[PDB]
């Protein structure tokens, strides 16, 4: 009669793996990284260039 | 842990049976009789000779109990359950528990 438990849903426990149950998981897997998008240039046609 | 205790929870010892079994205390060690079970440090024992701890002068109980085993006053009750124990449809069947902790 053994309990698997849940993390407290506290973001502190879930990241450490603390668990009320029998097992403390290694950690929170990974779902991948979310970067921030690189915003766009307006290019230079709007103004004469002349390198 | 299983390996530290020295006690057997699956057998004629049982677990819920260890409730009705009376621990050794300085008062209770005097009242033991032949065939009376007792647990100390959760290791159940069985009394071979009535009024054990009559000739044993050790005030310290842990070692007095430990020199009863060698003088065969009380044996260790690790013992296998007679088959009729688990068939009664009321059966306390020993539970086996684990815990998994990480060291990070």
């Amino acid at each position: 009669a053994e309990i698997g438990g849940d993390h407290g849903y506290n973001a502190t426990n879930i990241a450490a793996g603390q668990t009320s149950g029998a097992v403390t998981q290694i950690g929170p897997a990974v779902m991948g990284m979310v970067r921030r998008a690189i915003p766009n240039l307006i290019a230079f046609d709007i103004c004469g260039v002349q390198p | 842990f299983t390996f530290k205790t020295g006690a057997t929870y699956a057998g004629e010892a049982g677990y819920v049976d260890r409730e009705q079994i009376t621990e050794l205390t300085e008062e209770s060690k005097l009242t033991l009789n032949k065939g009376d079970l007792f647990k100390y440090n959760n290791i159940v024992y069985k009394v071979l000779e009535d009024t054990p701890f009559a000739t044993i002068e050790e005030s310290d109980l842990e070692l007095a109990l430990q020199i009863a085993i060698v003088l065969l006053k009380v044996r260790l009750f690790s013992d296998a359950a007679s088959t009729s124990k688990f068939e009664s449809s009321d059966s306390e069947i020993a539970d086996a528990r684990f815990q998994i902790n990480k060291w990070q």
